[PDB]
């Protein structure tokens, strides 16, 4: 499980 | 080989994505042909943003944050060491 944030 | 960047935020952030794993540790992975644990990366890089002009690219490969290493490191562990600092962001990177 991959998760993506804008930062 | 790994390098160290400093990023000041703008109002918009410091303009990249980082993406990886949101799990603790796991299989080993070679990046450049040395053994790691995994490593969350950057999956965006806005083009003029601050961390394209401090010279962040695309994939690379985060190894610590603040000066805190993130090898095998969950993904909230990453992005609040990120978003630790008020303005400044210091990255060991490497990449591929």
């Amino acid at each position: 499980e991959e998760w993506e944030t804008v930062m | 080989s790994p390098r160290v960047v400093r990023i000041v935020k703008s109002e918009s952030g410091y303009g990249f994505n980082v993406r990886g794993q949101v799990s603790e540790g796991g299989q080993l992975r070679s990046i450049n042909g040395e053994l790691y644990a995994p490593l969350q990366h950057v999956s965006a890089v806005l083009p003029g943003g601050a961390a394209d002009r401090a010279g962040v690219r695309k994939g690379d490969r985060i190894l610590e944050v603040n000066g805190v290493n993130v090898e095998g490191a969950t993904h909230k562990q990453v992005v609040d060491l990120i978003r630790a600092g008020e303005k400044e962001l210091i990255l060991t990177v490497l990449s591929v």
